[PDB]
C-alpha cells in the first residue's frame, strides 16, 4: 500500500498513540523518511503493550 | 437621619425578637426519632 | 432434600482477562485520554505558549530539559512544589529515556499532568463537600431544635449515603474502609472539618 | 469627609486582609493544578545547506 506520508499520518491520527494491536506491518510501502517523525512519537511513549 | 435611627432601633428590637424566636427554635426536636432510613443518594451531577 | 448442601465460597481466581500483547503500545490509551484533557480541558493558547516557552528553554533544540532547566520551566509557569517528589518524577521519566540526557517533552509535562488529575480530585471533593454542607444547612432549616453546637455535624451514615454520588462514585468497600479508619466514637457521627483536614493532609 | 476617608481606608484594609486570608486558603489548592497542552513537534529536514566556503 503506497499510501506514503499522507497515509501514515492518517493512520497515526489515532494509531500513533493507539494501544490495541499486537503486530502492525507496513512493508514495501515506500514510507517517506519525513513521516518517520510520526513513528518517533510512538516510541517516545512510556505506555507500551504492543 | 432621625427616621433611619428610629428604623434601626426598631431593627435592633426585632433582632432581639428574632433571637427569642430562635430560643423557641432550639426547642422543637428533643429526641425524635423515626429513622428516615433507606436512600436519598441520587443527586444529579448538574450542580450550582 | 435432607439439607444436602451446599454453598460454595466463590473465590475469584486471578485467571481471567489477562492482557495478551506485551511491550509496545497497549497502555497508550490511558495517557491518550489524559492527553484529551489538554486535548480537551485546555485552550490551545496555553499549548502554544508552552511550545514557544520551552523552545526558548531548549537552548540546544534537543526537545529535552535537564533537572536545573526543568525546574526553570516549572518555576517560570509559577509551580510551587517540594524538591523531593519532583526529583523522583524527573528520575522516573529519565529512566523512561535512559539514553537521553533528560526527559522528552511529552513525558516531561506528564510530570504535572499527573498532578492535574491529582488536584482535580481534591477540587471536586471540596466542591461536593461544600454542597454537602449546603444540603445539611437546608435540612437543618426544617429542623429548628438543632442548636449551633451542631454546626458541623450531619449523620455519618449520611456521609456514606452522599459519597457515592458527589464527584465520583465511591466504592462501597471504599466508604466502609474510610469510615473504619476514621474511627467514629460510637456516636454514629464524626466531625466533617476534621475529616476534611485529614483528607487534605494525607 | 477626611475622617470618613480614614474610615473607608480602614474598611479597605479589612477587605484586603480578608482577601489575603482567602489567598492563603487558595494557595495550596491552586498549586499549579493544570500542567498543560503538548508542545515541540516534527523537525525533520537537514536544513543546514548554506555557503560552501
Amino acid at each position: 500500500n503506497e499510501f506514503g506520508t499522507e497515509g501514515l499520518m492518517q493512520l497515526a491520527a489515532g494509531l500513533c498513540m493507539n494501544s490495541v494491536l499486537e503486530k502492525l506491518s507496513l512493508n514495501y510501502c515506500a514510507i517517506t523518511a519525513e513521516g518517520s517523525k510520526y513513528i518517533q512519537q510512538i516510541l517516545s511513549f512510556v505506555n507500551t503493550n504492543l | 437621619e432621625e427616621e433611619f435611627r428610629l428604623k434601626k432601633e426598631q431593627w435592633e428590637i426585632q433582632e432581639r425578637r428574632k433571637k427569642e424566636a430562635a430560643r423557641c427554635i432550639l426547642h422543637f426536636l428533643m429526641a425524635r426519632k423515626e429513622k428516615s432510613k433507606k436512600k436519598k443518594k441520587k443527586k444529579g451531577k448538574k450542580k450550582k | 432434600m435432607d439439607n444436602t448442601g451446599k454453598l460454595e465460597k466463590q473465590l475469584v481466581t486471578l485467571n481471567d482477562g489477562l492482557p495478551k500483547k506485551p511491550a509496545k503500545e497497549i497502555i497508550e490509551e490511558l495517557k491518550h485520554h489524559l492527553y484529551q484533557d489538554f486535548q480537551k480541558f485546555f485552550s490551545e493558547e496555553k499549548k502554544q505558549q508552552y511550545q514557544n516557552n520551552f523552545a526558548l528553554f531548549d537552548r540546544d533544540n534537543d526537545k529535552y530539559i535537564n533537572l536545573s532547566e526543568l525546574k526553570e520551566l516549572l518555576t517560570s509557569v509559577n509551580i510551587t512544589f517540594p524538591d523531593d517528589e519532583l526529583e523522583e518524577l524527573y528520575n522516573e521519566f529519565c529512566l523512561t529515556s535512559p539514553e537521553a540526557d533528560g526527559i522528552n517533552e511529552d513525558a516531561v509535562f506528564i510530570i504535572v499532568s499527573k498532578k492535574i488529575r491529582d488536584n482535580d480530585k481534591d477540587e471536586q471533593l471540596t466542591q461536593a463537600f461544600k454542597l454537602v454542607e449546603k444540603a445539611v444547612n437546608d435540612e437543618l432549616a426544617k429542623t429548628p431544635n438543632e442548636t449551633k453546637e451542631q454546626e458541623g455535624y450531619i449523620r455519618v451514615e449520611q456521609f456514606k449515603e452522599l459519597l457515592m454520588t458527589l464527584g465520583n462514585r465511591w466504592s462501597e468497600e471504599q466508604a466502609n474502609e474510610f469510615l473504619k479508619d476514621i474511627n467514629p466514637k460510637s456516636d454514629e457521627r464524626i466531625n466533617y472539618l476534621d475529616v476534611v483536614k485529614k483528607l487534605m493532609k494525607r | 469627609e477626611r475622617q470618613e476617608l480614614e474610615e473607608a481606608d480602614r474598611k479597605q484594609q479589612e477587605e484586603l486582609d480578608q482577601i489575603r486570608l482567602d489567598n492563603a486558603i487558595k494557595l495550596i489548592q491552586i498549586e499549579y493544578q493544570e500542567w498543560k497542552d503538548a508542545g515541540g513537534g516534527k523537525k525533520k529536514r537537514k536544513k543546514g545547506k548554506k555557503k560552501k566556503k
